[PDB]
Formats: structure tokens, C-alpha cells, sequence
């Protein structure tokens, strides 16, 4: 599980998602470039989401990413850095002690709060 | 910096200006190069060339 939760972990604090293999919940479309398209990937998803917790926290974890891809691109930087808004993520250590408990849904507000502050500040202020 | 493309459709999209005005808020000449001045350059000559025929004169 390292190289799964390393991708999410860039994926939900920086946007950032590489997946050469599909691995991923989620992937889009452009591989003018800006009609991206969205999916998910139902068949390799964390959770199931047939219950209203987890399809809450997929998409409030899609909207981490997408935000802060959209700054990203704003800002035309590659990465968006930890003296931005004033939020540290820890790396994902362990995967199982992730998705043991709520964990996911409290590492992911902190992911989707940071991107929101972000984009906030960026699109409010600039 | 609003530089936008008319389609001949009569739609006018927005181009080359993809970006917030590239604002970055928390805080570097737009000269041009050896291609784009050459650019400018034919831009001209295209502007009178394209520009009832030229014999009713």
C-alpha cells in the first residue's frame, strides 16, 4: 500500500495525480486543454460507496484534488507549498491505520480544507 | 489582455488569455523574438493583403 497511498497523498494535497497504471479512484480526461472530464473509478475505489458516508468522502476527496489542480494551474506552479495556507498534512504512513477508523474522513477534511483556503484566498484576494 | 478569438461562426472565444490574468497575489518585459517580430512583420502585410473588388477603384 506505499505507492497506493503515496499517489493519494499528492493526489489530495497537491492535486497531483499520476497513475500509469490505473490504480486510481479516480482519473480524467486531456490525458484550449481545459474541458477536462472527470471519472470514477468504481472498480479499484477504497470504499464501495453504497452508503451516504462514502460517497460523501469520495467526493469531498475528488474536490480536494480538483481544487487544487485548479490552482496549480492558476498559479502555473507545480506544486503548492506548505508555506501557502497554514495547514501540514502528514504523509500517509500507514494505509491500514487510514482506513481503520474515520480516519479518511478526518485526513481528508484537513486535504479538502487546505485546498479550500487555497483556492479561496487565491480567487477571492487575486 | 482580453485578446479574444472571433469564430466565423460569430462566436467570440477567449484565447491566449487562459489564465486569471495570471494573478499570483502575493508578490519581466513582454518584448518579442526573432519569430514573433517576423510575426508582426507578416501580420501587417496580411492585414492590407486580405483586406465589389480592389477595380471598382
Amino acid at each position: 500500500s506505499q505507492d497506493y497511498c503515496t499517489m493519494l497523498y499528492e493526489w489530495l494535497t497537491q492535486g497531483i495525480l499520476n497513475d500509469p497504471y490505473q490504480e486510481f479512484m479516480t482519473y480524467d480526461d486531456l490525458e484550449r486543454a481545459w474541458d477536462t472530464q472527470y471519472f470514477i473509478r468504481k472498480d479499484v475505489l477504497l470504499r464501495d460507496c453504497d452508503s451516504e458516508e462514502d460517497k460523501n468522502l469520495l467526493f469531498k476527496m475528488l474536490r480536494t484534488g480538483i481544487l487544487l489542480k485548479v490552482v496549480r494551474a492558476s498559479l502555473q506552479i507545480p506544486t503548492i507549498p506548505s508555506n501557502s495556507s497554514d495547514i501540514t498534512i502528514q504523509e500517509i504512513n500507514d494505509f491500514a491505520d487510514l482506513m481503520e477508523g474515520s480516519n479518511l474522513e478526518l485526513y481528508v477534511d484537513k486535504c479538502y480544507s487546505r485546498a479550500n483556503e487555497i483556492f479561496l484566498k487565491l480567487f477571492f484576494q487575486g | 489582455q482580453f485578446d479574444l478569438i472571433r469564430l466565423n461562426n460569430g462566436t467570440i472565444e477567449l484565447n491566449g488569455i487562459l489564465t486569471p490574468k495570471a494573478e499570483v497575489l502575493t508578490k519581466i518585459e513582454k518584448t518579442l523574438n526573432i519569430d514573433e517580430l517576423e510575426s508582426v512583420h507578416n501580420t501587417f502585410l496580411t492585414n492590407i493583403l486580405s483586406h465589389p473588388y480592389p477595380t471598382s477603384l
